[PDB]
């Protein structure tokens, strides 16, 4: 159908194998490895060092809601505003809780 | 008036300390005696506190 | 019932994504003036913005081309001929897409992927080989991203000179920078960089790793956690691109402004709704906290195909942009705000150098913000607000805004491009192959 046929002849007016690029040297080969993670590459290394934690005492906030809480569950270690949400955080299904964690990239592990 | 961001003892009698607004901060050259009162009241780094300077 | 019932019909806003968008030709025209513009006075001026890469001719007032710096191969195996795309030929319809830099970060790491990008570049800008080219850097850009790169343009596409300078502080010299604090906030990262006697002193420069791309992935992760019972709409970091955007502000007095931010008084005026797509054929509600939270003050009911094809955002307007001033707090990372930055740069740092003169008045009279993700709503007021408590009172201290966030650094890159400045740190083919591409002639907007 005409649509699928002008779609593909979009893909076709996109592609860059159907253009040609004469500037590109056509001897020049790159090596296989060179995509390395910045990890890797800091690794391999052995400023880009530039900052550290605040000293400064923060503040608390919900995981669910992100209002104020003055309270931390000490069974789940979610932080909470109030009783209603910590109704919710006590009955979660069984994975949501290292959900609401990892938001702040907090964890059990 | 305003938090304490800084209490540096100047000798060993004189203390400089530094006092915050949300408008900015301030240092004041204390005698040892305002100092004392500053230090008989139990001020610390991260207090509120307010001063007069003459009285 | 009233306080809902006679509320007006809510406004909702359709959901926003990147897309492709009507084809654009190679620039032929371009090429045509490069050739003609004067001897030493031309050069291709890419940025690399891993948001938008940005490119053009430096005797040009804006950029050419501003292409996502992504690629797509793949075979409809039906035609059997192979396809491949780079920027916004990327549907972003397969969306088979890979990108050039690691995810969030300031630095190229997929030079495939970068290459494929610069083959794209240069066909748009009408190449037909021998150019110079004026590239962007990140801040203490890695020694081996800057060879790769280099690499690839010597030895791939073999140009007589490159030169490599960082994009903010292109900006504040597009801007008539001359003493200052540069904070940029990117898509990769932010940066405070001060500048003096138009020298960025990066020995003192600090980055803070949140950004454009943090937020709009922070802004998903808590899109997914307010409707955990599940949404029917693909959410997609893409789309919380486009509502952090739309929606964002920073609050001016953030605790006072959330702890009332769910009061159903005024929460219709507080609350914004995007409409994913959708097809059809004494305890209450109005009492909690979670459904204010989820739905706002109207009903809920789920046979609404419309209303549960919606996101409501709230205190995501707001919690959002604070990540920058609260990073530990409301994200978790490990590191200073950006007032508490700023804050230990003009105080504890600048005063302790030798010979730098009136620290911090030099550089506190020009605090100046560049990049795109400083473009919040009271972002300047917030940042002079926090520092003025900081600083001794009555200090002069100004917050300046780039005339435009984006394509001011690559305005200054190209005015930068041809001046005695830049032709002294060029560095040539021959001298690459002498140095190789580690090499970097130290200068005022370089890395050192
Ligand atoms: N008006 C706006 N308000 C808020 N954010 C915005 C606005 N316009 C653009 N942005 C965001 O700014 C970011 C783009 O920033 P910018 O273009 O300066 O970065 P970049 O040059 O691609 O990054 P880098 O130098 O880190 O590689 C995107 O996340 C975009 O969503
Ligand atoms: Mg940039």
């Amino acid at each position: 159908q005409s649509a699928q046929a002008a779609h593909q002849a979009l893909v076709e007016q996109l592609d860059l194998h159907s253009i040609h690029k004469t500037f590109r040297n056509p001897n020049w080969r790159p090596n296989q490895r060179r995509n390395k993670t910045i990890k890797a590459i800091l690794g391999e290394s052995q400023t880009n060092i530039e900052s550290a934690p605040s000293l400064a005492p923060m503040k608390h906030y919900c995981d669910v809601t992100g209002l104020p809480a003055p309270y931390l569950d000490p069974k789940t270690r979610l932080r909470y505003h109030n009783k209603e949400i910590f109704a919710m955080i006590r009955n979660l299904p069984q994975g949501m809780g290292e959900q609401f964690l990892e938001a702040r990239g907090a964890h059990t592990v | 008036e305003g938090e304490v961001t800084e209490m540096t003892p100047e000798e060993a009698s004189t203390l400089l300390i530094g006092l915050k607004s949300a408008r900015g901060q301030k240092k004041l050259r204390l005698d040892p005696s305002i100092y004392e009162a500053i230090q008989k009241e139990r001020v610390q780094v991260g207090d509120v506190i307010y001063i007069e300077t003459n009285t | 019932d009233e306080p809902w019932k006679r509320l007006p019909p809510p406004t909702v806003y359709p959901v926003k994504e990147a897309r492709f968008e009507k084809y654009i030709p190679p620039q032929l025209d371009g090429r045509e003036r490069a050739l003609a513009q004067p001897p030493g006075q031309v050069a291709i001026v890419i940025d690399n913005g891993s948001h938008s890469v940005r490119a053009g001719w430096n005797f040009e007032d804006k950029p050419r081309l501003a292409i996502p710096p992504i690629m797509s191969k793949y075979r409809d195996r039906k035609m059997g001929k192979t396809f491949s795309f780079a920027g916004s030929d990327c549907y972003a319809a397969r969306s088979h897409i890979r990108n050039a830099f690691e995810a969030g970060t300031g630095i190229v790491s997929n030079w495939d992927v970068m290459e494929h990008v610069l083959d794209y570049v240069f066909v748009k800008l009408g190449m037909n080989e021998d150019m110079p080219i004026v590239m962007t850097e990140a801040v203490a850009n890695l020694p081996y991203s800057r060879k790769s790169m280099s690499e690839i343009i010597f030895e791939c596409y073999g140009a007589p000179s490159l030169v490599y300078g960082i994009d903010s502080l292109f900006s504040f010299r597009h801007n008539q920078g001359q003493t200052g604090l540069v904070v940029s906030s990117s898509y990769s990262a932010t940066h405070v960089i001060p500048v003096y006697n138009r020298k960025a002193l990066l020995s003192q420069a600090i980055r803070l790793n949140w950004g454009g791309w943090h937020m709009a992935e922070y802004m998903l992760k808590l899109l997914k956690l307010k409707y955990y019972t599940g949404f029917p709409g693909k959410l997609n970091s893409s789309q919380t691109e486009h509502m952090v955007r739309d929606f964002c502000y920073v609050s001016l007095d953030y605790d006072r402004e959330l702890a009332g931010y769910l009061d159903w008084t005024g929460l219709e005026d507080r609350e914004r709704i995007v409409q994913y797509p959708y097809t059809e054929e004494q305890r209450d509600w109005s009492k909690s906290l979670l459904h204010a939270f989820r739905y706002g003050p109207r009903p809920f009911d789920p046979s609404s195909q419309a209303e549960t094809h919606r996101v409501h955002l709230n205190v995501e307007r707001i919690r959002v942009p604070e990540v920058l001033f609260q990073p530990a707090a409301i994200a978790g990372v490990d590191q200073a705000g950006l007032v508490e930055i700023a804050g230990d740069i003009l105080c504890q740092r600048l005063p302790s150098l030798p010979g730098i003169q009136d620290a911090p008045d030099a550089f506190l009279r020009d605090v100046f913000l560049t990049g795109g993700n400083t473009l919040f709503q009271n972002f300047d007021e917030r940042l002079r607000q926090g520092l003025m408590a900081l600083l001794p009172v009555g200090a002069p201290l100004r917050v300046r805004r780039a005339q435009d966030a984006i394509l001011d650094a690559w305005r200054g890159a190209a005015g930068w491009a041809c001046t005695e400045e830049a032709k002294a740190a060029w560095i040539t083919r021959e001298e690459y192959l002498e140095k190789g591409g580690e090499y970097i002639k130290e200068h005022d907007l370089g890395n050192a």
